[PDB]
DNA sequence: TGACACGGACTCTACGAG
DNA sequence: CTCGTAGAGTCCGTGTCA
């Protein structure tokens, strides 16, 4: 919601969802690119964490 | 809503495109206003009272 | 209003989760920042969840109640009362099968105890700390044994086929899918 | 490394090629799809993709395959078998069209799996009563693995579960018979598939190591450049990942023959990716990149002017320093504000957060709902006070107690008198209601 | 914190079998 | 009677309230 004064207030789930979706898209592109094993491992680790 | 449109047609009530927001006195307090201050940002047209 | 009773709770099946959700959220954008209308098809998206303002689509093609069940062709937003924006759930199609933390770390580790495999091992597996030999064919290797990097390396070189080992939530899903519940119940 | 790792990749797949060649009847289908390839309806890279230790060159090499193969094929039944293994290693150079190896490796894998399913039901039978160590299972089962003889060899060792297996004698022989069918399609036994599979894995591992090196060599560089971008709302690890993507992109696109310093090219792409990612996915509300550059300029200018002047530069002074009309200056200042976390605790009262205050303006006021209800009731009865078809006219012209409103021509069609007379009716009704004492009660609804 | 409790893992003692 | 296994107790670390 836009609180009076041009600033915004959001629940944290917005940030969490944004981060998860980012890592998901990055992993998709990484698979399309056939990155070396180490990088796919790191990506899956971070996605699990998120 | 429709019925109110009917009412506007009937009485010819030009709807005012500006809502009221005035800072009215809080409920149940009564006293004397001793002073007023006005702060305009630089650039805007100072009103007479300023 | 229905008069109900008996609240039922169960694991959500993937087909049930797809059943509830009305759309997939592909991009992370939230709102247009110029006019704060929602971005499509972002975390806030009208063509998935619902119209911001009552009974008018996003693009502004249909604004009258005369249009109330029609779905604007330009903006894929259906015209309804904004309250629906409170009830529709969405979904994200996840690329890598991911483990549900609650069923893992809750003191009785139901992934752990279901697998009859210690907890420390499972944490090691999910975070890509070690492999696990998932049904290691005709070799000298167990089915729920965790393997370190160099153990898996000497093994792969040693055992090319009839050798299935994996890492992470994918391996865990593999291990879970193949388990025969009732036969093991009889044995136990 | 790209050419090196590609060579090792081809060497691994070449190893699987050798493994297949050392397997039987593979050479028959092999020569058949070489014959297919001769018509030239495909590419030279579906049959040879880099060697190990032109149509004519392939023709002559395959002529040598045919010759060595057949001459060892006649005397195949001792050393000629080792010569066939050598033919497998020399063909290792060639790789077959993806479909054919997919077909063979998948049929061989699923057959090994199927025999494994039979073996595992046997292993259930053994583990439940006799707990068979796997060594004896292999040794007795491996070596023949083709006829049901091993079954009676299990019967021959006098083991209690092994003899008891007659309960599953039907299924065991069904597995052996289908296994014989797989034998016929290959025309051999199995154990050599074990040899084949180990060589395939060895080759693939070689290729694996090469690909690993294709970043092990340029890894820490990404980390070194990454530590720059370390405060733009981005988990360090995401930064390093974006840098890895950029580095891979550079490597695959790197051109040593175009005349360009390699390292610069790499770092260039690294930045091109990292800055792009921070610009796009850093802020919650994505904002054009040129706008970000505008913010950066503003911030440099503010820093210089502030530290020299001491006080600060007023937006007018900033509008001076840059040629922009300053309307966009304050626009950019408004845009840069990040959303505040809705849970931020309010002062010394960690009981309420900010979320606890925001009010929902959407809600229609109950007062207004009551007014609207009273209004519909009153308008309905007052319409009832007026004539019938005029009342219906007025209801239809508006949405009173009805759905979408039809324009005058359509309502006139509804009465079949379709023309200005309908607005004559509208104006006459309005005129008739103008008279007071009926509408004043509705006059009250104005304010 | 801090008093409690639980779980998992580890150490020490005791019993059955050879 | 000792070795190998079984049982009991303890300790540490985590979860849980204000
Ligand atoms: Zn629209």
């Amino acid at each position: 919601v836009p609180l009076d004064g041009g600033r915004f207030a959001t629940s944290d789930l917005n940030d969490l969802y944004r981060r998860v979706i980012n890592r998901n898209n990055r992993l998709k592109r990484l698979l399309d690119l056939a990155a070396p094993d180490i990088i796919v491992r790191n990506e899956k680790r971070m996605l699990q964490e998120a | 809503t429709p019925e109110e449109k009917l009412l506007r047609a009937i009485f010819g009530e030009k709807a005012s495109d500006v809502k009221d927001s005035s800072l009215r006195v809080p409920n149940g307090v009564s006293g004397t206003v001793i002073d007023v201050q006005v702060f305009t940002r630089d650039g805007v047209e100072k009103d007479k009272r300023a | 209003t229905e008069e109900f009773d008996a609240i039922k709770i169960a694991l959500a099946s993937p087909d049930m989760i797809r059943s509830w959700s009305f759309g997939e959220v592909k991009k992370p954008e939230t709102i247009n920042y110029r006019t704060f209308k929602p971005e499509r098809d972002g975390l806030f998206c009208a063509r998935i969840f619902g119209p911001v303002k009552d009974y008018e689509c996003l693009c502004g093609k249909y604004k009258r109640l005369k249009h109330r069940g029609v779905i604007c062709e330009k903006c894929g937003v259906e015209v309804t009362q904004t309250k629906v924006r409170r009830e529709r759930m969405g979904h994200i199609e996840l690329a890598s099968p991911t483990a549900h933390i609650w069923f893992l770390k809750s003191l009785p580790s139901r992934i752990g105890l279901l697998l009859d495999m210690p907890l420390r091992d499972i944490e090691r597996v999910l975070y890509f700390e070690s492999y696990v030999v998932i049904e290691g064919g005709m070799t000298n290797l167990e089915r729920q044994q965790i393997l370190t990097e160099e153990q898996y390396l000497d093994a792969l070189e040693e055992f090319g086929d009839e050798f299935d080992a994996k890492m992470g939530a994918e391996a865990i899903q593999a291990l879970l899918k193949s388990m025969d519940l009732e036969q093991e119940c009889e044995q136990l | 490394g790209e050419i090196d790792i590609a060579k090792r990749i081809e060497d691994g797949i070449n190893q699987v090629q050798c493994s297949v060649a050392e397997y039987p009847e593979a050479i028959t289908y092999l020569l058949e799809q070489y014959d297919r390839v001769e018509a030239e309806e495909a590419r030279l890279s579906d049959l040879i993709t880099g060697f190990v230790d032109d149509p004519e060159l392939a023709r002559e090499k395959f002529a040598e395959l045919r010759a060595q193969y057949v001459v060892t094929r006649d005397t195949i039944k001792a050393t000629a078998q080792e010569e066939i293994l050598k033919l497998s290693e020399v063909f290792k150079q060639f790789r077959l069209v993806p479909k054919q190896f997919d077909y063979l490796v998948n049929s061989m894998r699923v057959m090994m799996d199927r025999v494994r399913t039979q073996e595992r039901l046997i292993m259930k039978l053994c583990v439940e009563q006799c707990k068979m160590p796997k060594k004896n299972f292999i040794t007795l089962f491996t070596g023949n693995e083709t006829s049901d003889t091993w079954f009676n060899a299990a019967i021959a060792m006098n083991k209690p579960w092994s003899e008891k297996l007659h309960d599953v004698s039907e299924e065991v022989h069904r597995a052996l018979q289908k296994l014989q069918q797989i034998e016929e399609e290959t025309g051999l036994t199995i154990e050599q598939v074990k040899d084949i599979n180990r060589r395939m894995s060895i080759g693939e591992a070689k290729a694996r190591r090469a690909k690993k090196e294709m970043v092990e060599a340029n890894l820490r560089l990404v980390i070194s450049i990454a530590k720059k971008y370390t405060n733009r709302g981005l988990q360090f690890l995401d930064l390093i990942q974006e840098g890895n993507i950029g580095l891979m992109k550079a490597v695959d696109k790197f051109e040593y023959r175009r005349g360009y310093k390699f390292s610069t090219y790499a770092t260039w792409w690294i930045r091109q990716a990292i800055t792009r990612s921070i610009a796009d996915q850093a802020r919650t509300i994505r904002i054009p990149v040129h706008m970000i550059e505008t913010i950066n300029k503003l911030n440099r200018i503010s820093r210089q002017m502030l530290q020299e002047m001491g006080r600060e530069p007023t937006p007018e002074e900033l509008a001076e320093r840059m040629l922009m009309p300053e309307d966009k200056i304050r626009k950019v200042l408004k845009i840069a504000k990040e959303p505040i976390s809705m849970e931020t605790p309010i002062g010394d009262d960690e009981d309420s957060h900010l979320g606890d205050f925001i009010e929902d303006t959407t809600l229609e006021l109950p007062l207004d709902s009551a007014t609207t209800e009273s209004l519909r009731a009153a308008t309905h009865d007052v319409l009832a006070g007026l004539t019938a078809r005029e009342a219906k006219v007025l209801r239809m012209r508006f949405g009173i107690d009805m759905n979408t409103d039809y324009t005058l021509e359509e309502v006139g069609k509804q009465f079949d008198v379709t023309r200005e007379r309908i607005r004559q009716i509208e104006a006459k009704a309005l005129r008739k209601l103008r008279h007071p004492s009926r509408s004043e009660v509705l006059r009250s609804f104005l304010d």
